[PDB]
């Protein structure tokens, strides 16, 4: 039972650090998308001032 | 994305708002050239009983 523990918990962790590296690229995507809804935001807001 | 469509539904009612009051400012408008022609109308009657 306690080499079972090590084995799991090890591919755990290094299958957790591995979906930490793949939420760098979609938080990029992410970065992106709020990039585009700021922009959008300051549009908008600037519509609303001249209406 | 929330702040997008408050803002969004905002610049809605702002359109249906403006439109609106252009209705009533056109209606309004009609109706004060009307009334200079009655303040004109009046001035005259007001003329005649002087």
């Amino acid at each position: 039972h306690r080499t079972v523990r090590k084995i799991e918990g090890n591919l755990l962790w290094y299958q957790q650090l591995q979906h930490t590296e793949a939420q760098r690229t979609a938080e990029e995507e992410q970065q992106q998308r709020r990039k585009q809804l700021c922009k959008e935001i300051l549009e908008l807001r600037a519509e609303l001032h001249h209406l | 994305e929330e702040e997008v469509k408050a803002l969004q539904k905002q610049k809605n009612l702002h359109i249906r708002r403006r439109n609106k009051l252009q209705m009533v400012e056109s209606g309004n408008r009609q109706m004060c050239l009307k009334s200079k022609d009655k303040e004109e109308e009046t001035g005259r009657a007001f003329q005649e009983v002087l």
